[PDB]
RNA sequence: GACUCGUACGGUCACUGAAUCCUGCCCAGUGCAGGUAUCUGAACACCUCGUACAAGAGGACGAAGGACCUGUCAACGGCG
RNA sequence: UGGAGCUUUACUGCAGGCUGUCGCUGAGGACUCUCACUCCGGGAGGAGGACACCGAUAGCCG
């Protein structure tokens, strides 16, 4: 039979419909009067969290992060530039808001490592994503069969090197075949053309 | 100069002389779905667009006749080289 | 070219800032819990650096000592009041509603509680005209009919220092001394006397703007100089 | 964020350059501003055609702007 | 078929301003309302209000 989780999932397929639409109208008012990075006791989207790797266990932290919507906040050139480079308004950054949110979340917790993240809506100017973070130095995590891999020294700051879920999709690594020529095994390796 | 709307002449299709009818070629509309159309969209962006930033040139003092010679029998038409003509009026 | 002077202004450097560390006090109205019952005594009269106008120091009952935007006529010993039940006399502060139509007021709030925004310069004053349960019409020093919330507080009377403008500076030195007390870069070099690189009207063998002086309002900073969005110019006609 | 512990007797932007006698005519062009029946005027949505869909073609509507009208020279300038 | 500074109704573009449209954004060609959002107030509350601000795009000026 359907799980209780499938219902949280179902509701979030259309966040502006039904009860949740009402719930969002509520919450966002509070979210707006909140910080840039706020630690929360429980994932807003349980199904998503558990699905991304979450666990009701010690050393597991969740945090909502707000980020401005829109293109890049770019400064206009202060020296000579050919027409092609005099651009300012339409320039967008190569990193998506969600990746930006994971990074800000991670700075707040210099000791935790990002395990994954997901969005929890947006208003006309913000964008909120909840970030699952893990404490690599806490046992109960070390001794955990599902997460202990994130304790490896190789995973120190995995987000800043784009080893996150969102990181890898953004990097163009989702496809194993056509179109991932200049993408895999890394952007930098392909002369940065992806 | 003036020119007869109809007159006998070689029809390359029937392969024999027939009475053709001359018509000035009317421009056909564009679909906007040609490669060049798609390239203008693909290659235009911030700053100058190279060739797509250029604009339609000038004109010559006199243009060459641009006509279609349609055969009165099989109904098909053929084109011919044109000759400069300040004006071209048909008779009848 | 180089940024024009009006652009150097914005960066807010020392040259363009006002000598705030030398200024006395914003003269925003005192706040009253309610039911008025707030009176004080004028302990002294002082010179307001920022406004070249006198201002009064008041000692209120609850022991609060503050400088007040003084109207003409306030003298030491006098007793001022602030609140709804305040007596309608010069120097008192009350909602535009409690003020009888036809009375000259000053230091008028734009929004109830802001502490006054309008009519605070020397000798000026706003004339209260119409009353109501929804709006109080005030006539501002510019001659504009302003519609204000009748709950907006104001002071009765005209601001002290009237006629300050009647006397000429006579010499540059006098001007100099006042300027040295405001957030203003002085003296002024006419743009038309500058190099083309420094201002729109610069350059040219002989001084004269090289364009008409009436600039569009959508002109970008750096280009917007001269007669901004002028509806007309000259005196003729 | 400066202006601003500022509020039109303010302070911003410009021209002229103490006092004295004065400062004529011109709004056609350009500039600014206001107005505007009608004309024109983009995208989204809408309608038609096309496409089992899409590209695309056309339509209706029509913002500021322009055409048009008016104001203005101690606006740019002009007074043969 | 050198460089730079400056000019402009040179060519091409880029900021900036104005204006429409989509999102934020809700209830009953024009209107009322409150609940988001905005501003004022120490606070209670007051003013405004689906506009504005902000994000995106389009036309004009530049
Ligand atoms: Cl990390
Ligand atoms: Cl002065
Ligand atoms: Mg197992
Ligand atoms: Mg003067
Ligand atoms: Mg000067
Ligand atoms: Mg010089
Ligand atoms: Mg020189
Ligand atoms: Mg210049
Ligand atoms: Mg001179
Ligand atoms: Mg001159
Ligand atoms: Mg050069
Ligand atoms: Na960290
Ligand atoms: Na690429
Ligand atoms: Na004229
Ligand atoms: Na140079
Ligand atoms: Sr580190
Ligand atoms: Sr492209
Ligand atoms: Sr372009
Ligand atoms: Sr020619
Ligand atoms: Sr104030
Ligand atoms: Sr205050
Ligand atoms: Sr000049
Ligand atoms: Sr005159
Ligand atoms: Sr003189
Ligand atoms: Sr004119």
């Amino acid at each position: 039979a359907r799980s209780a989780y499938s219902y949280i999932r179902e509701a979030w397929k259309r966040p502006k419909e039904g009860q949740i639409a009402e719930l969002m109208w509520h919450r966002m008012q509070e979210w707006r009067n909140e910080p840039a990075v706020v630690r929360i006791e429980r994932p807003t989207r349980l199904d998503r969290a558990r699905s991304l790797g979450y666990k009701a266990k010690q050393g597991i932290i969740v945090v909502r992060v707000a980020i401005r919507k829109g293109s890049s906040r770019r400064t206009r050139f202060n020296k000579g530039r050919r027409s092609k480079r005099m651009m300012v308004n339409r320039i967008t950054r190569k990193k998506n808001i969600q990746r930006i949110a994971e990074e800000r979340a991670n700075r707040k917790f210099p000791n935790l490592r990002v395990l994954n993240s997901y969005s929890v809506g947006e208003d006309g100017r913000h964008k909120w994503h909840e970030v699952i973070l893990i404490d690599p130095d806490h046992p109960a995590i070390k001794s955990d069969d599902q997460l202990s891999w994130i304790s490896r020294t190789r995973h120190r700051l995995r987000t800043f090197r784009g080893l996150t879920s969102a990181g890898r999709r953004c990097r163009g690594l989702r496809g194993q075949g056509k179109g991932s020529e200049k993408v895999r095994p890394s952007l930098r390796v392909n002369g940065a053309k992806a | 100069m003036q020119m007869p709307r109809r007159f006998n002449t070689y029809c390359p299709h029937c392969n024999e002389h027939q009475e053709h009818e001359v018509e000035k070629v009317r421009s056909g509309r564009q679909t906007g779905m040609k490669w060049i159309d798609r390239q203008r969209e693909r290659n235009s962006g911030i700053g100058n667009d190279g060739k797509f930033s250029k604009v339609p040139g000038g004109d010559k003092p006199t243009k060459k006749t641009d006509l279609k010679y349609r055969c009165g029998e099989c109904g098909k038409a053929h084109l011919r080289e044109g000759w400069r003509a300040g004006r071209l009026e048909f008779q009848e | 070219g180089r940024r024009i002077q009006g652009q150097r202004r914005g960066r807010g450097t020392s040259t363009f800032r006002a000598p705030s560390h030398r200024y006395k006090a914003d003269l925003e109205h005192r706040k009253v819990e309610d039911g008025d019952v707030i009176a004080g005594t004028v302990v002294d009269i002082e010179h307001d650096p920022a406004r070249s106008a006198p201002v009064a120091a008041v000692e209120f009952e609850d022991g609060d000592r503050r400088l007040i935007l003084a109207p003409e006529g306030v003298g030491v010993g006098d007793e001022l009041q602030v609140g709804v039940d305040a007596e309608i006399a010069p120097g008192n502060t009350l909602p535009l509603a409690e003020i009888p139509e036809g009375v000259p007021v000053c230091n008028v709030e734009s929004s109830p509680g802001d502490g006054g925004k309008f009519a605070r310069a020397s000798g000026v004053n706003a004339q209260l005209l119409t009353h109501d349960r929804n709006v109080a019409v005030v006539k501002l020093p510019s001659g504009e009919m302003k519609r204000l919330d009748p709950q907006c507080r104001a002071t009765i009377g005209v601001v002290g220092g009237g006629g300050r403008t009647d006397k000429p500076f006579v010499k540059a030195g006098n001007k100099h001394h006042k300027m040295k007390a405001r957030g203003t870069k002085w003296p002024n070099v006419r743009g038309v006397a500058m190099n083309a690189v420094d201002h729109p009207f610069g350059g040219g063998g002989r001084q004269h703007p090289g364009k008409p002086k009436s600039i569009s309002r959508n002109a970008p900073p750096g280009r917007k100089v001269g007669d901004i969005a002028s509806k007309r110019t000259g005196r003729g006609g």
